[PDB]
């Protein structure tokens, strides 16, 4: 079938910047190309049909052009709500085929994360497992480091992380780190700490608690 | 007002048949063309097949033997059946309206402009398991949440105060633990003066197991 | 590895300054460089970061549009152009190396800091 | 100097009187005699002032002579029509609107008089006189698209309130200037679920569905080409009667073939409940030399035989059934029976 490529695979731009995405077809497809915008957690939204014709209601900052094999999608003034993955798709031959997609991220000012720690709820201990949750709330850039220390002992291989998609309003990220422990190993220690580093933090931020206290 | 909604079992054993249904409102299925599109977690979009207004289906040659698409005019629905499924079929499945255009060449122009919300289907031999909800108790701005642990398969819907509390909510994407059970946490930041004045309840919902849990978070 | 800074001083409100930070013993081209400042009786707050060439520069809300951070990898020196200075900018400005190339903010090595004073 | 066919005006006036009190029931449809009258009124309206004046032309090529008040008011057929019989038809027309129509005479008179007066259902003209020489392609296209769409949408509003199934008057071919039929199809049906009902506006659906899958200009894929007063249209399938009647084309116009495919050109009814047709095979101009039938018997339909959507040529849908309740409008109920009742003329 006809294969689609998109460049770049991802990009970061500030609000107001001019962003341009390229889409290439493995063969001539004339202008039989669509452009979709898939915001996080939603279905793809069709923005442009026939390479250059906007759908009804699409903001004028979106535009597209191209005919043949190479195609261009441009956002004239990037907005914070435009964080999404943009796909191109051909309908010149069956089967319909999509491109790999381009991730458009928003660049904003640095915001340090707000760190919170949560001890295991009393109900969970009755199951033989203990989950210690550390929260990093509303920060930018995305890069951050989380280290677990129980009785000042660095942990490894017993925690899992999860990051939300970029927010469509303040353009921030949120990260969680879940330290999963058995009840046996949980009771052998007292202080449970979560150390967080981020480029907006001059010194590592630590949030800890004492088991029971 | 064309609107689509997918429906079907969220779990299918390997080599068995996936069955999905797309319910159409605001118009007859005999009026437009339709299509099925699926997207695995974190990957791109794959066009499965289309169906004309006459019910005649056209499938993707990659799946050209495993797929069957048919329409039900009496119920205003159309179905998707996928046989001999493997892990490669675990994805979010969408049905869409395929608007057509034949006034710029004999080669038809086709656009998927009206999409459904999508349904998640997981191909696995494991059984469905309901989640365990635990509160993340707080200790200017405070943070609290719920811990949705040990469930299978995806997804889980979490709301706060039956939809009243929306701003400041972060429901993290689920993680797959070494036990094969998913786990997620949903947090929310509130003013510190409201921990004793306002009541906060998280509404966890797990369709594959018919599990609805309302957990009260309190200091 | 040592970070020597210079360029501070006294300025009228609305003036401009250019800070510099040279590095010794290590090449800054592979690491990101951040600028911090500390007013008397306050914590050390973030100002600007200059990641590797091509990875962009990021700023804080209080300094966005007024300060510009740049780097000279050949001379192992980073700069902080400070325009439209206001008395709230009076602090001791430090420069730090992010020891992590993955930009997690492992600020191990710091500079001695230079004094910036904005008053009439 | 203008060619004014007064006979169609008299036949139209008689048709309104005979139908002014006929209530529109669930299956009520416009008879063949009345359709041929409506078909002739619109075609005679265009031939009265067929071309624009050289000093007041549209640079876009839009047929402003049938869309603007400047040309319609001096159209001698329009002038004779609105003044016929002490202007009685104009008196009846001024009392009608889309939301009060209940009888056949009201339905026919309002829709046709709006077309031959260049007026939308909201009273606004199709094109303002100041826009005759307009160069704004997109703006003019929107106005023509609105007029063409609203003629069909307005009748669907009537069909939904009355719950009628087969009342149908088409948009003439000149009102499709740069209009996308596929767009008109989706625009109307995406916006009113009631029009999708299986018992509501079936001939309106069959007219719009056909035009949604076959464009006006098929270029290299065109097998037939109709032309009347400079207005051209191409086809690659069979052309059902509701298409030629709706667009306003006649089998006695300029029919051009671009292939060696055989076509059956139905022209009239016969005494055996059948249809007389003329067959053409070669490329070139297909001229029907037969006499033009009267309004009671005239037929405009073409069945295409291609051996390289076939239901469009089935006998019982390519020709509108005289029994209103037995009119076929889809491939599901498409039948091809009764060919022994027809007759070839060649």
């Amino acid at each position: 079938d006809i294969q689609m490529t998109q460049s770049p695979s991802s990009l970061s731009a500030s609000v107001g910047d001019r962003v341009t995405i390229t889409c290439q077809a493995s063969q001539d497809i004339s202008n039989y190309l669509n452009w979709y915008q898939q915001k996080p957690g939603q279905a793809p939204k069709l923005l442009i049909h026939d390479a250059s014709n906007l759908e009804t209601g699409v903001p004028s900052r979106f535009s597209g052009s191209g005919s043949g094999t190479d195609f261009t999608f441009t956002v004239s003034s990037l907005q914070a709500e435009d964080i999404a993955t943009y796909y191109c798709q051909q309908y010149y031959n069956l089967p319909f085929t999509f491109g790999p997609g381009t991730k458009v991220d928003i660049k904003r000012t640095v915001a340090a994360p707000s760190v919170f720690i949560f001890p295991p709820s009393d109900e969970q201990l009755k199951s033989g497992t203990a989950s210690v949750v550390c929260l990093l709330n509303n920060f930018y850039p995305r890069e951050a480091k989380v280290q677990w220390k129980v009785d000042n002992a660095l942990q490894s291989g017993n925690s899992q992380e999860s990051v939300t998609e970029q927010d469509s309003k303040d353009s921030t990220y949120s990260l969680s780190s879940t330290l999963t422990l058995s009840k046996a190993d949980y009771e052998k220690h007292k202080v449970y700490a979560c150390e967080v580093t981020h480029q907006g933090l001059s010194s590592p931020v630590t949030k800890s608690f004492n088991r029971g206290e | 007002q064309v609107q689509l909604q997918e429906s079907g079992p969220g779990l299918v054993k390997p080599s068995e048949t996936l069955s999905l249904t797309c319910s159409v409102s605001g118009g007859s299925i005999s009026t437009y063309y339709w299509s099925w599109i699926r997207q695995p977690a974190g990957k791109g979009l794959e066009w499965i097949g289309l169906m004309y207004n006459s019910g005649s289906p056209n499938y993707n040659p990659s799946l050209k033997s495993r797929v069957t698409m048919s329409g039900d005019t009496s119920k205003n629905q159309f179905s998707l059946k996928l046989s001999s499924v493997t892990a490669a079929d675990t994805a979010v499945y969408y049905c869409a309206r395929l608007r057509y255009d034949f006034w710029s060449g004999s080669k038809g122009r086709y656009y998927m402009d009206v999409w459904g919300k999508g349904t998640t289907v997981t191909v696995s031999s494991a059984s469905t398991k309901g989640p365990s909800v635990f509160p993340l108790a707080p200790s200017g701005t405070a943070a609290l949440g719920c811990l949705v642990k040990d469930y299978f398969p995806e997804p889980v819907t979490v709301s706060w105060n039956s939809g009243a509390l929306t701003s400041g909510v972060h429901t993290f994407p689920a993680v797959l633990q070494s036990s094969g059970l998913y786990s997620l946490s949903s947090v929310v930041t509130v003013p510190s003066s409201s921990l004793g004045t306002q009541t906060y309840i998280c509404n966890v919902n797990h369709k594959p197991s018919n599990t609805k849990v309302d957990k009260k978070v309190e200091p | 590895v040592q970070l020597q800074e210079s360029g501070g001083g006294l300025v009228q409100p609305g003036g401009s300054l250019r800070l510099s930070c040279a590095a010794s013993g290590r090449t800054i081209s592979r690491y990101a460089m951040s600028w911090f400042r500390q007013a008397p009786g306050k914590e050390r707050e973030f100002v600007a970061v200059a990641r590797r060439s091509g990875d962009g520069a990021f700023y804080a809300d209080s300094v966005q549009g007024r300060f510009t951070v740049s780097r000279d990898d050949a001379k192992n020196t980073v700069y902080l152009q400070m325009n439209s200075l206001k008395p709230e900018d009076t602090a001791v400005y430090y420069c730090a190396i992010d020891s992590d190339t993955f930009y997690s903010g492992s600020y191990d090595y710091w500079g001695q800091g230079t004094q910036v004073t904005v008053s009439s | 100097v203008q060619d004014v066919n007064v006979a169609s005006i008299t036949a139209f006036k008689s048709m309104i009187d005979e139908t002014w009190d006929k209530k529109i029931e669930a299956n009520t449809c416009i008879s063949r005699k009345h359709r041929n009258i409506i078909h002739e009124v619109i075609r005679d309206f265009m031939k009265a002032y067929p071309k624009m004046d050289e000093n007041k032309k549209s640079p876009l090529g839009a047929p402003m002579q049938w869309l603007t008040q400047y040309y319609i008011l001096k159209n001698e057929y329009h002038k004779t029509m609105l003044a016929y019989d002490n202007g009685s038809l104009n008196t009846k027309f001024k009392t009608l609107n889309i939301y009060m129509i209940t009888n056949v005479g009201q339905y026919i008179l309002y829709i046709v008089f709006c077309i031959i007066s260049g007026k939308n259902h909201d009273g606004t003209p199709y094109i303002y006189d100041s826009e005759i020489t307009s160069n704004d392609k997109n703006f003019i296209n929107e106005r023509i698209k609105y007029a063409c769409k609203q003629i069909l949408h307005g009748q669907l509003t009537i069909a939904l309130r009355i719950r009628n199934k087969f009342m149908f008057i088409g948009s003439p071919m000149y009102l499709w200037f740069n209009v996308n039929g596929s767009q008109v199809y989706h625009d109307i049906y995406d916006r009113n679920a009631g029009f999708h009902n299986k018992e509501i506006g079936r001939l309106l659906y069959a007219f719009m569905y056909y035009l949604s899958i076959s464009g006006r200009f098929l270029n290299d894929f065109a097998l037939l080409k109709f032309t009347y007063l400079g207005e051209s249209w191409t086809f690659s399938l069979s052309v059902p009667e509701y298409i030629l009647y709706g667009l306003g084309y006649s089998v006695f116009d300029t029919i051009e073939k671009f292939s060696n495919d055989a076509i059956l050109v139905y022209i009239r009814t016969n005494n055996r409940n059948g249809y007389d047709y003329v067959e053409f095979n070669k490329k070139g101009i297909a001229k029907v030399t037969e006499d033009k039938p009267d309004n009671d018997k005239r037929i405009h339909a073409i069945r295409l035989i291609n051996d390289s959507h076939i239901h469009f040529g089935f006998r019982n849908m390519v020709i509108i059934d005289n029994e209103c309740a037995n009119i076929q409008s889809s491939a599901e109920n498409a039948t091809d029976t009764g060919h022994h009742q027809d007759s070839k003329i060649n």
